[PDB]
């Protein structure tokens, strides 16, 4: 788990970011975000036409606090 | 000594592929692209030969 992961510095996965087109069809498994961009990703439906991307999503929920563990949602 | 000339004619191998990142990372695989025009392009040319 916390041990085992990818980190992914790319600036470009903001929120600002202004229009792109990239898709994740090949990001596979965990990851820690790291870099300008922050440190947890979006929690409400972000405006359409950002992050680099025609239609992003965004996890709907909160982040589970501290000592929580396992925690299923749907992006 | 008799000497045998032969000769030939190669092609080298030039390609380019539409990076679907800024920084140049990623290549698309897609065979068509739809996008908004104010999006960018970002795209380079590998040399392969
Ligand atoms: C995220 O967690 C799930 C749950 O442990 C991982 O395994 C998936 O579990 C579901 C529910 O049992 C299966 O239907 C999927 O086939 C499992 N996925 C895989 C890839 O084996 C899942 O791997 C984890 N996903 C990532 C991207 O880390
Ligand atoms: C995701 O959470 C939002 C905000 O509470 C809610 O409107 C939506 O129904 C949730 N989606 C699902 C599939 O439960």
């Amino acid at each position: 788990p916390c041990q085992a992961h990818r980190t992914l510095d790319e600036y470009w996965r903001s929120t600002e970011y202004g229009e792109g087109y990239a898709c994740d069809t090949d990001l596979r498994g965990w990851y820690r975000f790291v870099g300008q961009g922050g440190a947890r990703m979006a929690e409400t439906c972000v405006p359409v036409l950002r992050c680099n991307t025609a239609a992003p999503m965004w996890l709907n929920g909160t982040h589970p606090s501290s000592d929580e563990g396992i925690v299923s949602r749907k992006a | 000594a008799l000497n045998i000339r032969v000769g030939g004619t190669g092609m080298f191998t030039v390609r380019m592929a539409l990076f679907q990142t800024p920084s140049y990372t990623q290549p698309y695989q897609g065979s068509s692209v739809t996008l908004s025009t104010e999006a960018f392009l970002y795209v380079g040319t590998m040399l392969d030969g």
